[PDB]
């Protein structure tokens, strides 16, 4: 709302309503970082980015390139719908009511409702994450390393939240 | 105040006359099968030293940007004959660094005086007194030395209850930044990295002290307990 | 010793034997290796094939191979080093040396039981007597013949240069044993081709060569074929051409051959702004429509094509182009599959000094290896694709170089450096595509500069090579004049400031005139080449 | 016959068992086989053959070694070799298995993507410790009377009640106030009175005031089954006890045949025909166990004089000299001090041939001892200040503490990085007391099955090696060597031990006899 | 932008320290007055406000005119500008145009080529 987060003002840095904001499954608080070797690796990354413009186009270890994973994309996508395994189905539904609790006790100590809420919907989120993490990788079953590895990415927002 | 700016002109001939003969009488000489090779080596020495004229321009244009507050010579003086060698400016290799890693035992006793003093183990010259080691660790109330025997032991008490020190640290979250309060968990509170308060890499350094100083004075207990120290490694 | 009949004392010795070839980086190496690779597999000889991109390399494969092999093939490596010092063999080791480089040393002509030479004693040589080069007044004419030695073995060794084409020695192997295949012959004409295409010999030296193989072309397209007796489409035909010295002009569209050219490039100065419209001129002045140009060639309208080659030099002849034509060769088989002999020599050479860093320079060979026989029709176009990349960078660097004015004059020769990063650097690091980048540049920079005194100098030019060891590839190339004898004296200058410096020179690559040297030492070793040549 | 035809022949017998010979190795095989008839060479070639598959070939192609060892495993030591019977193994010596949940069984750390283990540990390493801790006393737990159901078990069948493990995570929520819940985790305090209980899923404050204890040292940072049910966010116990034990039988029914223990062999020693027929001719063998050798003291020389007196006769088979070798371990004075004694033990052990060639001499160094300090496991002492010891006694090795014993049939741990009195110290709600305090000591460090069931702080470990210090599987003999009393006791049936305080307890060094399963509880007042 | 507006086909230390320039003079522009004179300072000081580097030709052609008077006692401009080249301090005009070579009694000719 201010441009930057600005970090004093809290929830009055989000205009948008709690209806919308429910229905992002996560939502990625982003704030730029002065850090001095953050700023010169990333200074010396965008120089070289520059630089290296006439360089052939040449391919590149370790990735995908886009159109090659924008088919592997497409395939999985017809291909896999998975689900949730029993025991990562236990795991997923304590943590929530964990995160539900956390939630419903930062607010309760702020005397003010936050402008992210968590709910059901986050729940689902949380599921549709580990399904997509297992759809990656093609297995019909989403193990409790997929749903670890989605309440990570949810902390984040969960942190944005809180 | 005002004679600093002419002395800075008399340098700027003379050092400039002075670094090209370096230089050139440097990479001249054949001998040198690396001119990392051409250093001396000390207790205290850490750095990868390659090119005498450059190594020369930086200590001198040290203690110039540091004798005097106006700095605008020295650093057109940097400016000159880091162009000069042909060695760009604002690179790591142009910053200075101390070239001694000085390490200190404090108030350390002597029984000649009843007197206590602290004691730099890298900083002397090594070549100049291997023999006379402890003589040169003498205390300053007097001439008497301290002996090598007693500083092993204690290097040997300072790399236990360092490591013990590191054995039983603390560990904090990369994002919030407080101690973590519990042992079974892997991340915090929040999704956060926990991380060394104790990094290992500082116990590196000051093992590679102990390792300088232990080969210098011929410490072999030491180098005992620093071999089997460093070969449970990574 | 020369060996003087390649049937009898060479082919008949290694028939009855294992045999281990040696074979160096090149098209020409390449294409020989493929000819005595069919003969060999004709006859049954269990052979084994090891690539070597250099002396040390080829050092450490005889170190490995040299206790379960006694008859070793050298092609195109060899003849001019001492390879007794070089190898240490054991003593009844046989050393088969089919080698273009020139001069041949002399204690490999002398060597009478160890080393063969398959070469033609027809070549340009001209080898010392044995008495002035082998062994008080009388020890005082003993000295006065060892200085008469240094003097007459310093003019034999100073000038490097290239003899006829290891393929057309092996294709007429093959011919005298009568199992000279069309596709035999194919990569005899793509050899000689790679010589011209690397400026190796001269053009009086080509076209006598292409004189010699219009014959078996002649030969072979008369076997089983005349004016009224024709083959199936599946055979494969060589044709003599009178063809364009445009580069891969039939495979992309004509403005890119054109612009990507090394003989047009540097004549309409293409790098430079103006230039462009200079070449709009030549095709306006011909009459082909821009949109036609541009487009792909087998893509351009028929009534353009069919009198093309004849248009070209036309016009070029009033442009001041007085030899756009060339006397080469094309094949063809099937329905659609035709090549220059010039397509397949960029093909496979871009195969070879690929900028790819997967796999390395030995899976570059065995690529480049593999698209020469026509079950691999799919790595020729591939490679035909990494040649288009490959002249398109070319012309980049050279246009960087001209415009930063990297082209200093250094009195006795002009200098140029590549620098580190910059782009396609990379590309140009391997030395026998810095050779061919500076072959290029320097008739460019001839083309560029209005001064006299600057189109006759040679060239030296310098590349990164390796910063974990800190060093750079140096190259030395000899005048661009059309009276060249495509001689030069670098590979002798840069060892001589070497030892003159003390510098730390190596010496790895097969042509004396490429070294590796210390990035430190470059200053010096300039230096003293200048003093040098004086 | 001809050479030719010896090759040909072995070639082929190989060839047609899917296997190439190097030129070296049929080099080798067709010179060593030439005394062979036509009337045996297949017989010996079809041996020779299924020797060279006993080993671990990576590759069917075959190296001239291995030729040759399968010539020697058919020519030589084929039997056995003299070595097997007794080994000794320090601490980091060990290997490292790591416990895979969803296969449910260990796996070696070269067949997980785990790191090596280094000192310097990681953050993930110290988490790891007590995780690892937690995951073995769990699956142990599970295996135990409070497994399933079952699930098929209907009513009639499973008439009777069973327990049923919670997590921590669980227990919040809906699960609030029900009258019974059982949860495994950590014991320990956030502040002098505040318990709570952790495991890898979450923490939990305990109101303890009206359990029922199950008679344990329950310390800070053991591992206990507490019972009870949660309520207004504090876990209210009913009753407190360790996590049940498990026999090593047990264990190996369930896991295999898979060498926990260490050494070379690829199973466990008690498993392999080699030593069950070894066992029953090493009758005769003997250990002898001896803490508190402050041998930098000569009143321990003296004592050491008359323990050669009283024990030439049947010469032990090794003596265990249970570090803290230095009485006076004020500073620099006792490098050398212990320099000086081990020369004078040396010089005394040397006057006797048997003793001398039969028994070995094996130390184990603790807190005061020289070098590395009271952090665990305790690294030998310097080389420097071992090897006039060994160049003249070669019987001799000097290794870690804790350490392990393979014997030909059995297997023995020891250990003298003194907890008994910090047990004691630290107990919960209170210890248990009188001659019951052993027993209740060896049943809290078999329940816990790990060496220091108590935290970082007040007993230090190397993160990475914490494995080592592992009680499980259970050993047959456990030598807690403290400076507490002497005692001897058993339990899940492993023997256990403390040598004791020799100079403290009227001079009361222990003696072991293996192949007899039997110790004597000596009192060496009377020499 | 710099490179353009001098019809550069390629861009050099000269354009990039003009525009190093922009950046840092607006930055500082953008500041209070007390704050406006210590960021200037810092600036300054630290990184490149690369006026001109005049000092180094002028020992480079002293240093040469000296070793050729000692040659000749017991075309300096090409000796000049080929040391130049050889360093990187190859904008040469400048110095040509300043007053340190002047004072101390230089002179140049592009025809006579003779300093």
């Amino acid at each position: 709302v201010f441009g930057r987060w600005d970090e004093t003002k809290g929830e009055d840095n989000i205009d948008f309503m709690p209806t919308i904001l429910s229905r992002f499954d996560m939502i990625f608080i982003v704030k730029d970082e002065h850090n001095e070797e953050r700023d010169v690796m990333l200074a010396k990354h965008v120089i070289t980015l520059h630089v290296s413009a006439l360089t052939q186009t040449q391919a590149v270890e370790g990735e995908i390139d886009l159109a090659k994973l924008k088919k592997f994309i497409a395939y999985c996508r017809v291909k896999c719908g998975p689900r949730l395994s029993a025991e990562a189905a236990e795991k997923l539904k304590n943590r929530y009511i964990i995160m539900r609790s956390g939630a419903r006790q930062h607010e309760r100590d702020s005397d003010r409702r936050s402008s992210i809420p968590i709910t059901v919907r986050q729940l689902e989120a949380i599921v549709r994450i580990a399904e997509a993490l297992s759809k990656m990788k093609l297995q019909p079953f989403a193990t409790e390393a997929d749903v670890e590895e989605a309440l990570r990415l949810f902390q984040v927002s969960t942190l944005d939240a809180a | 105040t005002f004679s600093q700016d002419y002395v800075a002109n008399e340098l700027t001939q003379s050092f400039f006359t002075i670094t090209q003969k370096i230089q050139k009488k440097v990479t001249g000489s054949r001998n040198s099968t690396e001119l990392s090779e051409m250093f001396p080596v000390l207790p205290g020495s850490h750095l990868l030293l390659n090119n005498p004229a450059l190594e020369f321009i930086k200590y001198v244009c040290k203690v110039l940007s540091l004798d005097t507050n106006i700095t605008n010579q020295v650093n057109k003086l940097n400016r000159d004959l880091l162009r000069l060698v042909d060695v760009g400016e604002f690179s790591e290799e142009a910053q200075f660094r101390d070239p001694c890693r000085s390490y200190v035992l404090p108030e350390v006793i002597c029984r000649s005086c009843n007197f206590c003093r602290d004691l730099d183990l890298c900083k002397d010259s090594s070549f100049s007194e291997d023999g006379a080691v402890l003589p040169q660790w003498l205390c300053s109330n007097c001439q008497a030395p301290y002996d090598s025997s007693a500083i092993e032991m204690t290097l040997v008490e300072v790399l236990q209850k360092k490591l013990m020190a590191f054995t039983l640290q603390d560990l904090v979250c990369l994002k919030c930044r407080g101690v973590k309060e519990t042992s079974m968990p892997v991340y915090c509170s929040c999704a956060g990295d926990f991380a060394l308060t104790i990094h290992t890499q500082v116990f590196m350094e000051q093992i590679g002290i102990f390792r300088n100083i232990a080969q210098h004075y011929g410490m072999s207990y030491l180098l005992e307990t620093l071999e089997w120290l460093l070969q449970k490694n990574p | 010793m020369f060996v003087s009949d390649f049937r009898k004392e060479f082919y008949e010795v290694v028939q009855s034997q294992r045999v281990l070839l040696f074979v160096a980086s090149d098209v020409d190496a390449l294409c020989a290796c493929k000819i005595l690779q069919a003969l060999f597999q004709c006859d049954h000889v269990q052979y084994t094939l090891v690539p070597v991109s250099g002396w040390q390399e080829l050092e450490t494969a005889f170190l490995e191979h040299k206790e379960q092999f006694h008859y070793f093939i050298l092609i195109n490596c060899g003849a001019n080093v001492d390879l007794l010092d070089i190898l240490q063999p054991d003593e009844d080791t046989i050393f088969f040396v089919c080698d273009t480089h020139r001069p041949v040393n002399v204690v490999n002509v002398y060597n009478d039981t160890q080393i063969k030479l398959l070469i033609k004693q027809d070549d340009d040589l001209e080898v010392p007597a044995y008495e002035d080069i082998f062994r008080t007044m009388r020890r005082r004419q003993r000295r006065e013949w060892e200085a008469r030695r240094r003097d007459i073995l310093f003019d034999y060794e100073q000038y490097e240069y290239h003899g006829t084409s290891s393929a057309m020695v092996m294709f007429e192997l093959a011919w005298m044993l009568s199992k000279d295949l069309n596709d035999m012959l194919w990569w005899a004409i793509v050899g000689l081709t790679d010589q011209w295409v690397q400026d190796k010999i001269t053009q009086m030296k080509y076209v006598t060569d292409v004189g010699v193989l219009q014959r078996h072309v002649s030969r072979h397209n008369h076997r089983n074929e005349d004016e009224e007796n024709t083959l199936s489409v599946d055979c494969t035909r060589i044709s003599f051409e009178y063809d364009l010295r445009l580069v891969l002009y039939q495979h992309w569209s004509l403005h890119d051959s054109l612009c990507n050219t090394s003989y047009t490039a540097a004549r309409f100065k293409l790098w430079s702004v103006h230039g462009q419209k200079r070449l709009q001129e030549f095709l306006a002045d011909m009459g082909l429509p821009l949109k036609q140009v541009k487009q792909k060639f087998q893509a351009m309208d028929i009534s353009l094509k069919e009198n093309l080659r004849e248009m070209i030099e036309e016009s070029a002849n009033k442009f001041g182009m007085k030899d756009m034509r060339v006397q080469t060769f094309s094949i063809h088989f099937g329905f659609k599959h035709k090549f220059l002999a010039s397509d397949v020599v960029f093909a496979t050479m871009s195969l070879m000094e690929s900028p790819e860093k997967d796999g390395s320079g030995t899976d570059h060979f065995i690529q480049a290896l593999d698209s020469l026989s026509r079950s691999n029709l799919d790595k020729l176009y591939h490679g035909l694709e990494l040649a288009k990349k490959q002249l398109r960078a070319t012309q980049q660097t050279i246009a960087s170089c001209l415009c930063t004015n990297l082209v200093i004059s250094q009195g006795p020769f002009l200098y140029c450096s590549l620098m580190e990063g910059t782009p396609d650097v990379m590309l140009f690091s391997r030395p026998a595509s810095l050779s061919l980048l500076s072959k290029h540049l320097l008739k460019s920079f001839v083309c560029s500069t209005k001064n006299r005194r600057c189109k006759l100098l040679p060239l030296v030019m310098a590349a990164p090579l390796s910063m974990e060891h800190g060093t750079v590839t140096v190259v030395g190339i000899p005048p661009e004049t059309d009276s060249s004898d495509r001689k030069n004296f670098f590979g002798r200058a840069f060892e001589k400031a070497a030892e003159s410096t003390s510098s730390r020179m190596l010496h790895n690559h097969f042509d004396l005139s490429v070294i590796e040297l210390k990035a430190e030492d470059r200053s010096k070793f300039l230096d003293a080449l200048i003093s040098l040549l004086s | 016959m001809a050479p030719e035809r010896l090759r040909s022949r072995a070639l082929s017998a190989f060839k047609l068992r899917g296997l190439l010979l190097r030129g070296e190795a049929i080099k080798y095989l067709t010179e060593a086989l030439q005394s062979i008839s036509e009337l045996e060479l297949e017989d010996k070639l079809e041996k020779i053959i299924n020797a060279v598959e006993k080993q671990p070939l990576s590759s069917n192609m075959i190296e001239r070694s291995v030729v040759e060892a399968a010539v020697q495993e058919c020519s030589q030591s084929v039997d056995e070799t003299i070595e097997h019977v007794f080994n000794i193994i320090g601490a980091f010596d060990i290997p490292r298995f790591v416990y895979n949940s969803e296969r449910k069984k260990f796996l070696p750390l070269l067949m997980t993507n785990h790191p090596a283990p280094n000192l310097f540990g990681t953050p993930r390493d110290k988490a790891e410790m007590f995780r690892e801790r937690y995951t073995i006393l769990h699956q142990r737990t599970h295996r135990h009377e409070l497994f399933t159901p079952p699930v098929i078990g209907s009513h009639p069948d499973e008439s009777g009640s069973k327990f049923q493990l919670k997590t921590i995570e669980t227990l919040l929520g809906s699960t609030t106030k029900i009258g019974d819940a059982i949860v495994l985790g950590m014991i320990t305090q956030l502040k002098e009175g505040k318990f709570f209980l952790e495991d890898p899923t979450g923490t939990v404050q305990l109101d303890l005031s009206k359990a029922q204890f199950h008679s344990g040292l329950y310390t800070e940072a053991c591992f206990v089954l507490a019972e009870g049910w949660f309520e207004d966010q504090v876990f209210h116990v009913n009753a407190f006890g360790f996590p049940p034990t498990e026999p090593s039988s047990t264990t190996r029914a369930y896991y295999g045949n898979i060498n926990f223990f260490g050494g070379p062999s690829n199973t466990s020693v008690k498993t392999s025909a080699k030593l069950k027929q070894l066992e029953e001719e090493n009758k005769d063998a003997m250990f002898v166990f001896l803490s508190d050798v402050w041998l930098d003291q000569v009143e321990v020389l003296e004592k050491l004089r008359i323990m050669f007196a009283g024990y030439s006769p049947a010469p032990p088979t090794c003596f265990i000299l249970c570090g803290n070798f230095s009485s006076a371990p004020y500073g620099k004075n006792q490098v050398q001090a212990l320099k000086d004694s081990l020369k004078t033990l040396a010089d005394i052990i040397c006057e006797y041939p048997d003793i001398h060639q039969s028994s070995r001499f094996v130390f184990v160094p603790g807190p005061e001892d020289p070098g590395f300090g009271s952090i665990l496991p305790r690294p030998p002492l310097a080389e420097s200040i071992t090897n006039e010891f060994r160049q003249r006694v070669p019987f001799s090795v000097f290794t870690t503490n804790p350490c392990r014993i393979q014997y030909c049939t059995q297997e023995i741990t020891v250990f003298r990085e003194d907890l008994v009195n910090k047990m004691c110290r630290n107990c919960v709600r209170f210890p248990s007391s009188n001659l019951a305090i052993p027993n209740h000591f060896v049943k809290t460090i078999l329940s816990q099955g790990h060496l220091t069931p108590l935290p970082l702080y007040v007993c230090p470990v190397y993160w990475a090696y914490d494995y080592a210090l592992r009680v499980y599987p259970v050993p047959d003999l456990l030598v807690i060597a403290d400076k507490y009393d002497p005692f001897t006791t058993t339990n899940t049936e492993c023997l256990c031990i403390n040598p004791g305080s020799f100079p403290r307890s009227g001079f009361s060094f222990k003696v072991f006899y293996p192949s007899n399963k039997t110790v004597e509880d000596s009192k060496l007042q009377g020499f | 932008a710099h490179a353009r507006i001098h019809l550069r086909d390629y861009v050099i230390e000269d354009d990039v320290n003009m525009a190093i320039r922009v950046m840092l003079e607006s930055f500082i522009d953008t500041q209070k007055f007390s704050v406006m004179r210590s960021m200037r300072k810092t600036f300054a000081r630290y990184l490149s406000f690369r006026r001109d580097n005049n000092e180094l030709l002028l020992f480079i052609l002293k240093q040469l005119v000296a070793e050729q008077v000692t040659y000749q006692r017991n075309v300096p401009e090409k000796d000049l500008v080929d040391k130049a080249r050889q360093i990187n301090i190859h904008n040469l005009s400048a110095f040509y145009d300043s007053e340190l070579f002047r004072m101390n009694k230089f002179s140049h000719d592009l025809k006579r080529k003779m300093i």
